[PDB]
DNA sequence: GACTAGATCAGAAGCAGTAGAGCATGCATAGTTTT
DNA sequence: AAAACTATGCATGCTCTACTGCTTCTGATCTAGTCGACC
């Protein structure tokens, strides 16, 4: 339930791709 | 080392 | 979860929705239209079989089955398309606002109960099976009915009836000059009133950020590739389901259209003999193969019989230590094996016991796998997979078995012999420093397929007639400048210590 | 690559009779020859096979002289194997009464090799002698035969029906052993095979073999460091090189059958539309938007081909095997004849191994190949070290499916007795043996060493059809099933645990 | 009596995934011709 | 006798077309109940 997609119910809201982030 | 009839 | 998602976009048409607090800002109507268009595009890309609708309340004109007053159903529940997006596009700008005002009208009274009744009637009109039913209310008036108490009671009763029927309600409040406070009226109508969603909000809702975030990846509902039988013996059999957690994404197949009128054309391939020229049925043909300067002829039925070894399913062979499995022996994407009690009762208990004991003893079940009929068998290993959850208790690793294909002797190849040269500790340390400099955290969803994203962008631009397609930023390209800045002088030292003065790697 | 093999046999009467409880040596030699020729025919390695028989009534040799070099015939000259050779061994090869010394057979075999080798690049030569050593030995030219064999670099292999023999057979074996020691020495003793041993090894068709193409590229870390590397495909799903050909049933020719494609419209009139008027398009929701091929190429995603770049380095724990994608595995070594590249690659491999790290990299085969994101990890062995590259998934390729938990399921909670039964079953069905002396695991059922049964079945059926034009196909060979099943010990040990599990677990079909 | 409503089963269509076939691009090597 | 140009076979990747299995829509049948009007 938490963090649910507002466009496609039943699927979790996929986060945006961030590529490589060096530490 | 198989060679001849076996290769 | 079976059915389709039906969504209704209720947009207020009051005066306050067409005023901008600041010169450089978007009016509530513009933001609502942008969100609707973004959701339409996301639905088209991800799930094109879903149902969406667009309705307005507070307009002067009316268009609905019940013939209520001041409610205009612009778009009834139907599959999304480019035509609807283009129609909505004519309200995006200020000129679009004037066009909307001329076509429909605004600044008239309304009753929320009638709007909810119209939404319910629209929901009932659908003939398919609906897994979800949702309504979103775009408004910036926290007290639509303050003068009339009876109207508020009617709206509350209608909202309760809709909730009982199984209709979800969401409030996407927009910026208001005096602030939007949900506590006055919308506590009862809103399906879920979160504990944090009680204070006065001086800015638009955060859900609009999620809505505007375009999703350009196809979403597939859970489905079982096959329902097979695992046979520990000729008498002990259990039912299992096979799923594909990882599947390669392909562009939608191209279609063939007629140039003149732009309508689908259907193809058909037929075989004919040269002399007579008549059609040749499959029963009047054979297969040939040349070996040893001779022709061997087999019928089609025998050719398909050549692949028959055993009936479809998984046949147990034993258990193997997990150390004997080799990572570099990858041959095919792995699958997931889960219990299924529909076909055989009692499979779940045996599967759970097997999983628990395999985890305890660190062993993998070797098996012979035959997915379909007339398919040569393969060798697979079922590795136990425990249930792993993240901080928010959202499952990230499901429990079951991981089916990994093992290679045969034919699947391997021989590599040319090469002499081995070992580097001294200094070079290893320098390369260790270089590697440590470029450390980063990797995850399975940190990259996107540039080809698919570009194809989707081009298709959207062509469909909606955009001036230029949106250029997708490729995250797979190395950040040469950042790596050069971070490494500094390490590369020069490594090149001095590993390469002769005159080496010229490029040439 | 090429190899010329002269198979020397005998048809003396000494093999025509044997103990009735075992097959005759002549039959064993025939079966061995048949299996060898079958493997050569179904393995297109362009090897040449000649057949010579010593101990026959007739005489046909390039060298005749006097009584020497007699009673020997060159049955089949040196040429590619064919089904005609199989028919010839099936019927033409017949027993006989005349005896003959195998030394004369060997000299004639070398004469044939020397005469027919010229004109072709046969980098290897082998002579296989199938004899029982019952005939007496005319040991009078051993020095010259050894000298010629060493000069011409021709290998020798012998086959005997024993691994309780007459003194004549013992003397023959001793002379054979001496000849092998002279040729090679100690290792020669391993080249004396028995008919049963040869039958055991030659019971499976040759596995499909393909040569990987060396793929040169440059491993880049940033914009100033580049290491020349060569990649080869290691693991892939092998297929059949040949494909079935559609031929007419009556004339048995592929020239009289052709394929045609017809395009028409969705209308009652069924109007015909030419290929030139067909355009490409796609479906965008509930409509179809035209997208011509030329425009698609113009707007396609263009990238520089042949790229092998290091996106970054990540801990090995973050990369899991279940996420591996693609249909191949790549082995990356240093550029051939390049010491500096080898040193750089070894340094990188050692650093990654020591730090327990892998490289997330971008891989593109060529300009027309779509870019991929993959993982390269070190592979260090006692003799060779390299990198192993395997593709990794994209965001669009991940599926988020939710499955109910089994550990905390009251309905499906196993009992202690059930767990004990499952443990007993697992212990009984162990496929690995732990040798305590070396404290090492030994594989009872190595799957990687099993040839694919599909190709074996295909070759068997093709051979049966070729030799028997009108006959139903046979069943699957027993040895294929035996090699596709575990050792009998595992099955025997698992009966009681399986019965106990069946008793404890109620299973009812629905 | 006439008529309709809801439950039930099977048949057929749409979609997903796999296997098999075909078509570009390269290049590896050898063969042949020229100097 | 050595070097340069060209031919052909095989490897590789990509795209397109059959065939099997899962899910959902439609039609046909039966069973249960409702409405009309009279006695």
């Amino acid at each position: 339930c938490p963090g649910e997609s507002l466009i496609n119910p039943g699927f979790k809201s996929k986060k945006p791709a961030g590529g490589v982030d060096f530490d | 080392k198989p060679r001849g009839l076996f290769s | 979860y079976s059915g389709r998602d039906s969504l209704i976009f209720l947009v207020d048409a009051s005066k306050a929705m067409f005023e901008s607090q600041s010169e450089d800002e978007l009016t509530p109507f513009d933001m609502s239209i942008q969100c609707i268009q973004s959701v339409y595009i996301s639905k088209i890309i991800s799930s094109d079989r879903d149902l969406l609708a667009v309705v307005f309340y507070g307009t002067e004109k009316d268009k609905n089955s019940v013939n209520f007053k001041n409610i205009y159903v612009l778009q009834e529940l139907d599959n999304p398309g480019a035509k609807r997006i283009l129609e909505l596009d004519q309200f995006k700008g200020q000129q679009g606002q004037k066009r909307f005002q001329d076509m429909m009208g605004h600044g008239s009274d309304y009753s929320l109960s009638e709007v909810l009744w119209v939404c319910a009637n629209l929901f009932s009109d659908v003939q398919f099976k609906m897994s979800h039913k949702r309504i979103m209310l775009f408004t910036n008036e926290d007290n639509p009915h303050g003068n009339d108490s009876a109207k508020a009671s009617r709206a509350r009763t209608k909202a309760g009836d809709l909730r009982d029927t199984g209709i979800f309600l969401d409030l996407m409040h927009l910026k208001k000059p005096g602030g939007f406070d949900i506590s006055l009226f919308y506590r009862d109508i809103i399906s879920i009133a979160e504990d944090e969603d009680l204070r006065v909000h001086f800015e638009e809702s955060s859900k609009l950020e999620d809505l505007l975030r375009k999703v350009r990846a196809k979403e597939t509902r859970k489905r079982a590739l096959s329902r097979l039988k695992l046979k520990l013996n000729k008498d002990i059999v259990i039912s299992v389901g096979i799923y594909n957690l990882v599947q390669k994404a392909l562009k939608p197949p191209p279609i063939k259209l007629y140039r003149e009128t732009n309508e689908p054309v259907k193809t058909k391939t037929r075989t004919f003999n040269t002399s007579t020229g008549g059609l040749l049925l499959p029963s009047d043909t054979k297969r040939s193969q040349i070996y040893g300067s001779r022709q061997i002829i087999l019928e089609k039925e025998e050719t398909e019989e050549l692949k028959r070894f055993d009936d479809p399913g998984l046949m147990l062979m034993g258990f193997k230590p997990l150390v004997l499995l080799k990572k570099h022996h990858y041959l095919r994407p792995s699958l997931f094996v889960y219990p299924e009690e529909s076909l055989v009762i009692g499979s779940s208990t045996l599967f759970s016991a097997l999983l628990i004991k395999c985890l305890e003893k660190e062993v993998a079940a070797l098996c012979r796998y035959t997915p379909r009929r007339n398919i040569p068998p393969y060798f697979v290993a079922l590795v136990p997979q425990e249930e792993e959850l993240d901080d928010q208790k959202i499952q990230v690793t499901p429990p079951g078995f991981q089916l990994v294909f093992l290679p045969f002797a034919d699947d391997k190849r021989k590599m040319p012999f090469t002499e081995k040269i070992m580097a001294t500790p200094e070079q290893v340390g320098k390369m260790k420093a270089i590697v440590e400099k470029l450390r980063f955290t990797y995850r399975s969803d940190s990259f996107e397929n540039p080809v698919l994203q570009q194809h989707f962008r081009n298709l959207e631009a062509l469909a909606l007639d955009l001036m230029e397609p949106e250029q997708a930023v490729d995250l797979t390209l190395p950040k040469v400048e950042a790596m050069n800045k971070r490494l500094g002088s390490l590369v020069d030292e490594f090149k001095e210590l590993v390469y002769p003065p005159d080496y010229n790697p490029e040439g | 690559n090429k190899a010329a093999v002269v198979l020397c046999m005998d048809v003396g009467f000494t093999m025509s009779n044997s103990i009735p409880g075992i097959e005759s040596p002549f039959e064993q030699a025939k079966k061995v020859i048949t299996m060898f020729v079958q493997r050569q025919v179904f393995a297109e390695n362009k090897d040449e096979i000649a057949l010579v028989l010593f101990g026959t009534d007739g005489t046909d040799n390039p060298l005749s002289g006097g009584d020497q070099y007699q009673n020997i015939t060159v049955h089949r000259h040196l040429m590619l194997p064919d089904f005609d050779l199989l028919e010839d061994i099936e019927s033409k090869i017949q027993p006989g009464s005349q005896q003959a010394d195998f030394l004369d057979a060997l000299i004639v075999s070398m004469d044939v090799i020397q005469h027919e080798t010229i004109g072709k690049k046969f980098e290897k030569r082998h002579i296989e002698i199938f004899t029982d050593l019952s005939s007496r030995f005319s040991k009078s030219q051993l020095d010259i035969i050894i000298h010629s064999l060493k000069k011409c670099d021709i290998s020798l292999q012998f086959f005997l029906p024993f691994s309780g023999i007459t003194e004549q057979q013992k003397e023959g074996l001793e002379i054979v052993k001496m000849v092998m020691i002279s040729l090679e020495g100690e290792d020669g003793l391993d080249e004396i095979y028995s008919f049963s041993e040869s039958l055991r090894k030659l019971c499976v068709f040759k596995k499909i073999e393909r040569h990987s193409i060396h793929w040169p590229c440059r491993l880049t870390i940033g914009s100033n460091l580049s290491i020349r590397i060569a990649a080869y495909k290691s693991i892939l799903q092998e297929r059949v090189k040949k494909t079935w050909t559609v031929v007419d049933a009556k004339t048995l020719k592929k020239e009289d059958i052709q394929k045609e494609t017809v395009y028409c419209l969705n209308d009652d009139d069924e109007t015909e539309v030419l290929k030139e008027d067909i355009i490409q398009g796609f479906r965008y929701g509930s409509d179809i938007v035209p997208f011509s091929k030329v425009d698609e190429e113009q707007m396609k995603y263009k990238s520089e081909g042949k790229c092998f770049s290091v996106l970054g380095f990540c801990k090995s724990s973050q990369v899991q095997r279940r996420f591996f994608m693609g249909n191949q595995v790549l082995k990356v070594f240093a550029a051939r004849d390049d010491e500096a590249a080898a040193v750089a690659l070894s340094s990188l491999i050692h650093a990654l191994d020591d730090l327990d790290m892998v490289a997330i990299v971008r891989y593109a085969y060529d300009k027309r190949a779509n870019p991929q994101v993959g993982v390269a990890f070190p592979h260090i062995k006692h003799n060779y070290e390299c990198l192993v590259y395997v593709q990794l998934p994209f965001m669009e390729d991940l599926r988020q499916y939710m499955f109910s938990s089994l550990k905390n399921s009251k309905k499906y909670a196993p009992t202690e007795a059930q767990l004990n039964a499952v443990d007993a079953l697992i212990d009984s069905m162990s496929l690995a043996k732990k040798d305590e002396k070396t404290d090492t695991l030994e594989d009872l059922f190595p799957t990687t060493k099993i040839p694919n049964p599909r190709f074996q079945r295909l070759f068997q059926c093709l051979l049966h059809r070729a030799l028997h034009p009108r006959e139903p196909l046979p069943p699957i060979q027993q040895h294929i099933w035996n090699m596709l099943n575990p050792p009998a010990e595992v099955t025997t040990k698992s009966q009681i645990p399986l019965s106990k599990i069946k008793t404890l677990f109620p299973l009812i079909e629905a």
